[PDB]
């Protein structure tokens, strides 16, 4: 639920040596199992 | 000015970010805790790999 998402963003990130980056609609992503503290500590690691 | 020392407690941003948002100030916030006038001071829950 975060290494997935760290992995494929720091392939891509490496791939255009990215120094610019737009995240679009992460809220979907805010869906975990009804858990709050999970997601915004997974926000925080991302951040 | 008032010769009363303090200290700063964070519970969501980094002591730096902090520091650098007052730094435009002219506040010597680096300064300050280098010289131990003042502290701050981060505390947050679980760090990593571990149950908040």
């Amino acid at each position: 639920d975060l290494e997935g998402l760290f992995l494929r963003l720091e392939l891509a990130i490496d791939t255009v040596g990215a120094k610019r980056v737009v995240l679009d609609t992460i809220e979907s992503l805010f869906s975990a199992f009804s858990n709050p503290a999970i997601l915004r500590a997974e926000i925080r690691r991302l951040f | 000015d008032h010769g009363e020392p303090g200290v700063f407690v964070t519970f969501e941003e980094r002591p730096e970010d902090i520091v650098n948002n007052v730094a435009s100030l002219g506040f010597e916030l680096d300064k300050l805790i280098e010289e131990e006038k003042i502290a701050i001071e981060h505390i947050a829950v679980d760090p990593s790999e571990v149950a908040e």
